[PDB]
RNA sequence: GUACUUCUCUCGUACUGAAAGGGAGAUGCAAAAUGCAUCUGUGGUGUGCACACGUCAAAUCCGUUUGAUUUGCCCAACACC
RNA sequence: UCGAACCACCUAGUAGCUGGUUCACAUCGAAGUUUCCCUCAGGAUAGCUGGUGCUAGUAGAAGUAUUGUGCGGUAAAGCAAAUGAUUAGAGGUCGACCUAUUCUCAAACUUUAAAUGUGCAAACAAACCGUGCCUUAGCCAACUGCAAGGCCGGAAAGAAAAGAAUUAGAGGCACCAAGUGGGCCUUCUUCGGUAAGCGGAGCAGGCGAUGCGGAAUGAACCGC
RNA sequence: GGGCGGCAUAUCUGUUACACGACAACGCAGGUGUCCUAAGGCGAGCUCAGUGGGAACAGAAAUCUCACGUAGAACACAAGCGUAAAAGCUUGCUUGAUUAACGAUUUCCAGUACGAAUCGAGACUGCGAAAGCAAGGCCAGCGAUCCUUUGCGAAGAAUAGGAAAUAUGAACAAAUCAUACCAGAGGUGUCAGAAUAAUUACCACAGGGAUAACUGGCUUGUGGCGGCCAAGCGUUCAUAGCGACGUCGCUUUUUGAUCCUUCGAUGUCGGCUCUUCCUAACCUAGCGCCGCAGAAGACGCUAAGGGUUGGAUUGUUCACC
RNA sequence: GAGUACGACCACACUUGAGUGAAAACACCAUAUCCCGUCCGAUUUGUGAAGUUAAGCACUCACAGGCUCAGUUAGUACUGAGGUCAGUGAUGACUCGGGAACCCUGAGUGCCGUACUCCU
């Protein structure tokens, strides 16, 4: 699927109540957290015999991700996140056909 | 053989004994079966037929509940007339929410000692079923009165809480504990509060 | 094999009928649809937006809430032992007024008419006799009623 | 079936009931008044050994 | 071992011992909740005045029966 | 065992919020980002025991009873607000 | 005593599985179906059932009619009508191709179209009448016009007559729970299969749970 | 039966399905885990599939032109439905595929979620002269708890937490860090969602006739045995003998189909021995007919009283000599 | 008795031929400086009024094709209820009820509104 790099949509932010144009980024993941509180209590979980304590999950079904998009304002450099429908190819492309 | 499909279903549950153990519950009972079978009064015959029902059929009556009603029918009563004996077939407690009632004369099977100071009190006089039989045979000039039930706790549990459109109290000892999936949008989903009926 | 989507088994019943194809029409539009209204849900299978599912399609209710495009009807539902009191929404091409109490409207406004009438010295229409009462028949024509040879053979192809 | 009951969370999961095989967890107060009999004795008694002191 | 999938037999039997209950009555159950807003709003503020005309004629009444 | 006692404890009279924390009367006058006044009072509406005014019908051993209905208040409840 | 000895103990190990489960009478009386479940010999969950009732004892009644007013595409029919299938001549070297019709058809074809069905209504919280009155931040360019909530009145065969309903016709509201969740047989309809005392469905009766009187004999047939 | 296979495991269209709705099978015929910044939204113009006539190279078919053309085309992908100054095609501008105060509803259904939809109210808009039309591509195309991760709570104002300043880390403050509340995303396809390789003939237990292997039972496709019709064969001549194309049966000495009985047990193939029964008759008793000279035979009828062998190979039943 | 504009129902209104047409309209028609849009003033847009009912349009005609409403088909096909009915069966009839469809054939060939206008 092909998508703009720029969307021009409503900025619900108090200091703009208006449509503005959007820079388009593709949502990522952030990297997991040694010190969150869920990692911090599997790790103690984990310490010492008894092998693994935790299910770990191996029958992936899935060959798409939902899509979301972090779109910033220009002037309130706030960001708003939506969803698109699954894709196995999603590009940026300002070029339109 | 007559077809008959269902007919069982037409009988309805009419308890003619009650089940209580006290004698002067038995007494009352004695005395207005006899009353509402040789009179044409309707009074007679609604008394009898709540002396039979059980405890938890007789809910009790606040003071403030009689002198609300007495005064909506106190306005629209002649001067000329007296005002009615209030009977109730149940306990009459006192309300702490109302301190200045006028005087009533009340019919009760039991007061609570604070009911009945504050009758007195105020003018007014407690009055026994038995002493009502004989100023008031027929039941002219009463105010029947009931208890209020509907906001009883039991009652507040009866149905599933989990259905849309319900609000019943769970069956749980602990308030913190059953209130995140099925409560909250956030957590899965939320209990619907209001359904079309 | 068999699904049950929200359209399924409804080929001959979204279907428009013979050389009656087309978009509603302008009196349609200008249908005026009131709160308390009885109406009767027919799907129009030329809009396809605000369709009522397949069930209600044939069903008269009563309107309980009118917005700019939809209408909403409350239909009776039996399900298991009970009948609920299913609210749906529609648009507006999907309901036709019904004319379910016309026969009644019209027995309530003749009684108004003839207690009118007889309140102020008119003459009231004469009452209809039962024809079940008994009588003398002139018939102007007698036949025989026998079967007949030529009814056998008339029975006989080829 | 269950139907509407609260959720139970009775513990009693350990062996608690003494049996055999088991010698049990248990604690009754069949002593109670025996006790409570002992105590006010005891506290009489010593009330003479300490005479007067309070 | 296979056994029945599926079968409608009986059930509108029971369906009927205890009878098909008819629906609620119309002037039941007839919340307006969920309804058109505009109309919901406006019906509100005359049901407000509604209360208020209420609650004074009462209390004409009230005088009136005790002038005689 | 029975009789006696508890400035305590517990369950309730108040509930909500993740928490910080807030916390429920009516009427009138009026529209103050904590408004004033009063305190014998169902917040309102529809349906609703008994009771009280009547009003009809039937039966009466002529004392009445036994049904329906009007109006007032409507208790308990139910439904809209 | 050996593909993990023997003795005591944890151990009365757990078992959705098999077996058992002790007095009488009385009032009522089922289900083998729905949804979810590592679910298919089991559970939860609705339904069926009992108990307890509550409420103003005809009320918001109905596995039934009648009369109005909607819905339908199965039986039938049709191919001389669309879509597919298909035989044969005729009329405009042979044929092809056109025109007309003609032999034969359709679960996944239809112009048409039943019987049986199915939704609503048939005057007591309702409807009808008085451009009667109040209110609205509703609609309309406005308004006495439309919309809504009320109030005040009027009228009410309480629903005539035309075949013009009937009722062993107390309606509504709850609470607490049991068994059941292997079914099977027949009437019509019906799918797979050559067929089956075979497998699988729809409607309704029945056996299961029930004997009695008949078909000599038979769970289900006839009668009751 | 189980296994192997397949998937009827979540799900969509037509039909089965019996003219409301609902309805099963490892029934029938096919689909789904995608694809699209346009193939979404709107406005305006236009009409498609196909024919017929005509026009250099040009022909069955290249492009141009005029008529006809009810859709016989197209609308991503299965199917149904729908659609013609469109819902199709071209084109111009666009981001209504955003947000949307926990509004209500439908389908499944327990009237619970999830997924898809429907009718709205508010914000900001896109197209249009305007009425209007759009919060995706109508109807399949998807996902709980816990955990991880991302976005939102801009700055500045308040003598005081207010109508309006997110909260907590509980002796108190600051800055980090970690939490919390709200909305998404990373996934469970066994799709209401455990983290899972074999073998056992050395085997075990609780059970099941809810379920196979053996006897019976129902059926008779298959096997076997026969009729009816009469094209032919029989030099001639349908029927002495037999009988293609068809068609109607019988039997339970074959196999298959089923799963009613038995799994707290009904002893499994073959042979040996011994008795009895059936007849669709090989011999023995009679009797017809013949392509019946005789002899030897063919076909048929009544008849089961009597008889029906010894051996090589093979466990064999069969088979063969 | 007609016309125009907007229309409701959407063939009794359509399709194919042929004929007729007062008035006023409608329409063909003339033209391209401006507004506007095209390969093309063909369509569309602007400005006009020299000509014509030749087309459109409106009526009428046809043993016209369709369509509409009846009749026939036909109490036939089918069907609700019933039988210890018939028949080996396939199936069929009967009893109490309901009741089609095509072919064929008869008649018919729009109707109803608002405003303005002609006949006047
Ligand atoms: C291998 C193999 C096939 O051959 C057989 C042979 C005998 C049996 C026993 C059954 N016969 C009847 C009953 O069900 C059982 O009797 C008993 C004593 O168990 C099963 C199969
Ligand atoms: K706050
Ligand atoms: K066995
Ligand atoms: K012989
Ligand atoms: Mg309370
Ligand atoms: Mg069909
Ligand atoms: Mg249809
Ligand atoms: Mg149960
Ligand atoms: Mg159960
Ligand atoms: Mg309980
Ligand atoms: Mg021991
Ligand atoms: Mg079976
Ligand atoms: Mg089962
Ligand atoms: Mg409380
Ligand atoms: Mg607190
Ligand atoms: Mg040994
Ligand atoms: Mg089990
Ligand atoms: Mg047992
Ligand atoms: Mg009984
Ligand atoms: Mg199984
Ligand atoms: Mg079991
Ligand atoms: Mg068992
Ligand atoms: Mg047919
Ligand atoms: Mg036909
Ligand atoms: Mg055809
Ligand atoms: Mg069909
Ligand atoms: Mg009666
Ligand atoms: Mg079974
Ligand atoms: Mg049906
Ligand atoms: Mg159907
Ligand atoms: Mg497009
Ligand atoms: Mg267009
Ligand atoms: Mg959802
Ligand atoms: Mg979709
Ligand atoms: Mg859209
Ligand atoms: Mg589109
Ligand atoms: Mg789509
Ligand atoms: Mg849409
Ligand atoms: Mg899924
Ligand atoms: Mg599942
Ligand atoms: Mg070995
Ligand atoms: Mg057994
Ligand atoms: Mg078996
Ligand atoms: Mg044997
Ligand atoms: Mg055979
Ligand atoms: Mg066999
Ligand atoms: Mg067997
Ligand atoms: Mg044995
Ligand atoms: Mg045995
Ligand atoms: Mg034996
Ligand atoms: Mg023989
Ligand atoms: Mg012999
Ligand atoms: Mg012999
Ligand atoms: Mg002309
Ligand atoms: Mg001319
Ligand atoms: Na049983
Ligand atoms: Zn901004």
């Amino acid at each position: 699927v092909n998508y703009p790099k720029k969307k021009v949509m409503h900025c619900g932010d108090a200091r703009c109540n208006a449509h503005k144009s959007f820079k388009v980024v593709q949502y990522k993941a952030g990297k997991a957290r040694l010190f969150a509180r869920g990692k911090r209590r599997y790790d103690r979980k984990q310490s010492g015999y008894g092998g693994q304590t935790k299910p770990v999950f191996h029958k992936k079904a899935k060959t798409t991700k939902k899509i979301v998009l972090k779109l910033q304002c220009s002037g309130c450099k706030s960001i708003r996140q939506v969803v698109l429908k699954r894709t196995k190819h999603f590009e940026l492309n300002d070029k339109k056909k | 053989g007559v077809d008959l499909t269902g007919i069982s279903k037409k009988s309805r549950v009419i308890r003619h004994h009650t089940y209580s153990t006290n004698p002067y519950i038995k007494l009352l009972i004695k005395l207005y079966k006899f009353l509402a079978k040789r009179t044409s009064s309707g009074f007679n015959k609604v008394v009898y037929q709540r002396l039979i029902k059980s405890r938890s059929n007789r809910a009790p009556i606040s003071l403030s509940r009689i002198a609300v009603v007495m005064k909506r029918k106190a306005v629209f009563t002649a001067k000329s007339k007296a005002a009615p004996i209030a009977v109730v077939v149940g306990d009459v407690l006192d309300d702490v929410r109302m301190a200045r009632i006028p005087a009533m004369r009340v019919c009760a099977l039991r007061f609570s000692k604070s009911a009945r100071q504050s009758i007195v009190a105020a003018g007014g006089e407690c009055l026994t079923f038995d002493q009502l039989a004989m100023i008031a045979p027929t039941g002219k000039n009463t105010y029947l009165l009931r208890g209020r039930k509907s906001g009883r706790e039991s009652v507040r549990h009866f149905g599933a809480s989990g259905v849309p459109g319900s609000h019943s109290k769970p069956y749980a000892t602990n308030r913190g504990k059953e209130t995140k999936r099925g409560r909250r949008t956030g957590r899965s989903y939320k209990r619907k509060a209001f359904r079309h009926v | 094999v068999h699904s049950y989507g929200y359209k399924s088994g409804t080929r001959h019943l979204f279907a428009k009928k013979f050389r009656k194809h087309g978009v509603p029409s302008v009196s349609t539009i200008l249908t005026n649809i009131k709160v308390g209204d009885y109406v009767d849900v027919v799907a129009d299978s030329a809009v396809r937006e605000g369709m009522p599912h397949k069930y209600y399609h044939g069903r008269t209710g009563i309107v309980w809430n009118v917005t700019p495009r939809g209408v909403g009807v409350i239909i009776n539902k039996p399900v298991r032992t009970r009948t609920l009191r299913k609210r749906i929404c529609v648009r507006f091409e999907h309901v036709r007024k019904s004319r379910c109490q016309e026969a009644f409207k019209a027995k309530e406004h003749q009684f108004q008419a003839y207690l009118a009438a007889k309140k102020a010295g008119k003459a009231l229409p004469p009452l209809q006799k039962s024809s079940r009462l008994g009588g003398i028949v002139r018939p102007k024509n007698v036949e025989v009623l026998a079967r007949r040879v030529a009814d056998y053979e008339a029975m006989v192809p080829y | 079936p269950k139907g509407n009951n609260a959720i139970p969370h009775v513990h009693q999961k350990k062996h608690w009931n003494p049996c055999s095989s088991q010698k049990g967890n248990v604690k009754v107060f069949l002593n109670q008044p025996a006790q409570k009999h002992r105590r006010r004795r005891l506290r009489l008694l010593k009330a003479k050994k300490v005479f007067p002191r309070p | 071992a296979k056994s029945k999938n599926h079968t409608n037999h009986n059930q509108s039997s029971k369906n009927h011992r205890n009878g098909i209950k008819g629906p609620v009555p119309l002037h039941l159950h007839n919340s307006k909740r969920g309804s058109w807003l505009p109309a919901l709003v406006n019906a509100r503020r005359v049901r407000k005045h509604n209360q208020k005309a209420a609650l004074k004629k009462r209390r004409e009444r009230i005088a009136a029966f005790a002038a005689k």
